[PDB]
């Protein structure tokens, strides 16, 4: 799961 | 449009209630509405698009994901033949593709030529980079390298502004540099670059901290985090 | 109906499909095309059926909550003054209402009618029961009173088939129950019926459950528990 | 929250 904003 | 009809102040505070009810469908027709309106939109109303679409793809992404999986199963060895999930998965991403294309026409008539503070521009442009870069993740054929490249370019017009014109605690930036990091770790296939980014753009950050007052940064710090997790995963 | 050119089975699959995305809108949509094909429907089926619609009217109900709560603070002492909150109220509460009428019209065209076992026919008058009890959480007006008792009459019909032909720990019976008890105490103002319906349920189902085998009622344990929380909620 | 399913 990559972070994104 | 279904909207031309509702006043644009009455827009927004529906997409502010449908937000409260997590209808976030609605929230982006009566953004979409209120955008074509023709008027730029103020710090809070950029907010509110931009929620409402991220939620909408970000649903669609996931359930694309799901799908996507099974389909690679079932193309495995030893599995049992028809054609539904492939035609379901493609339902799907048509859907997805729809509101990307959505967004981008939107960004593109007219928001982004008429943004002409740093906050705004770059904003418009790091959503822009956001929705080539879902289109990316699904794309596999000959326009493939072109979607990347419009994601590139729009990201990095935006990183370009916000170097130059912004703090680097600057939510809006630090939030650019996270998704561009992860372009480049998950679409581009350069994770070196995304950590170095992630890495320099910690570091800034952090080194501007002491020119803050406290209850007023809440999501840079936040966003701080999220870099430092990709760190912690990528490395 | 758009999805009369797609096989059954082909409608079945999808619909399993889009539970696992948790694409409910889609899974209700081919479940409709299902049931249209004319076929009565298995047991399988029937679930898949109840559960996307119960999950898209869920989600419109919490939503419709969360407006009519807005609606209520506004109309307050001292409460500011437009007729946004109670038009998108409505939009919400008109999308609910065609969802409830669509169930309904599958169940009266022509589920219940074919239905002839048991399990099937308590199943499709527990779920009208719910639909219409769904439509009166919302009523206000001349109508109020006939569609509470028709919640009332599906329920009872359900109530005394399943009485008579399902044991005291059928999942079917027991989840019946729950309704119709939450009905009871929520729409009829009937709390002590309620409690009273609810604990017989509850001690039935107890003295039943050593005919059982272990790992065949996990739902059924999962009811009871249901059960003595509304018990403990209203007691 | 009433308990239903
Ligand atoms: C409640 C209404 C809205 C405006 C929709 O959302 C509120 C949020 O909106 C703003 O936060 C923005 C923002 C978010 C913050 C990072 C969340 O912060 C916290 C602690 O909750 C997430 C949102 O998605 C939003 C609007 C998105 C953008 C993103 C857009 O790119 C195109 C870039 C980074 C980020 C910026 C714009 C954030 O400043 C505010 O600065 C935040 O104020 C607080 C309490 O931190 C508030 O959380
Ligand atoms: C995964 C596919 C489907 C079929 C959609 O859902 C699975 C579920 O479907 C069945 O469970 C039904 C059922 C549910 C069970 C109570 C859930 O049990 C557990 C432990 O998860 C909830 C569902 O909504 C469903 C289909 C609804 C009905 C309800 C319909 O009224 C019109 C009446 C009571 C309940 C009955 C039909 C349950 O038997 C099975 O008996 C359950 O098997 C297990 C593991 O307990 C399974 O959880
Ligand atoms: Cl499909
Ligand atoms: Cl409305
Ligand atoms: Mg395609
Ligand atoms: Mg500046
Ligand atoms: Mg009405
Ligand atoms: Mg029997």
């Amino acid at each position: 799961q990559n972070k994104s904003m | 449009g279904a909207m031309g009809s509702m006043e644009r102040a009455s827009l927004i505070q529906k997409a502010k209630l449908a937000e409260q009810a997590e209808r976030y469908e609605d929230m982006a027709a009566f953004m979409k509405g209120a955008v074509e309106k023709g008027e730029e939109l103020s710090c809070e109303e950029r907010n509110l698009l931009s929620v409402a679409y991220k939620n909408v793809v970000g649903g669609q992404r996931a359930a694309w994901r799901v799908l996507s999986s099974i389909e690679q199963k079932s193309n495995e060895e030893g599995s049992e033949e028809g054609p539904e999930v492939r035609e379901y998965r493609e339902k799907v991403e048509t859907e997805l593709q729809g509101v990307c294309d959505t967004v981008l026409g939107l960004l593109d008539s007219h928001l982004i030529k008429e943004a002409g503070d740093a906050e705004s521009r770059v904003f418009y442009l790091k959503m822009k980079g956001d929705y080539y870069r879902y289109l990316a993740e699904v794309a596999t054929g000959d326009d493939k390298k072109r979607i990347i490249d419009s994601a590139r370019s729009a990201y990095q017009e935006a990183m370009d502004i916000s170097k130059k014109e912004m703090p680097p605690t600057n939510p809006i930036r630090l939030g650019l540099a996270l998704n561009f990091s992860v372009f480049h770790y998950e679409i581009a296939n350069s994770p070196e670059e995304a950590i170095s980014l992630a890495k320099t753009t910690f570091d800034e950050a952090m080194a501007d901290l002491h020119t803050l007052s406290e209850d007023s940064y809440k999501d840079s710090t936040l966003i701080m985090q999220l870099l430092r997790d990709n760190l912690t995963l990528w490395t």
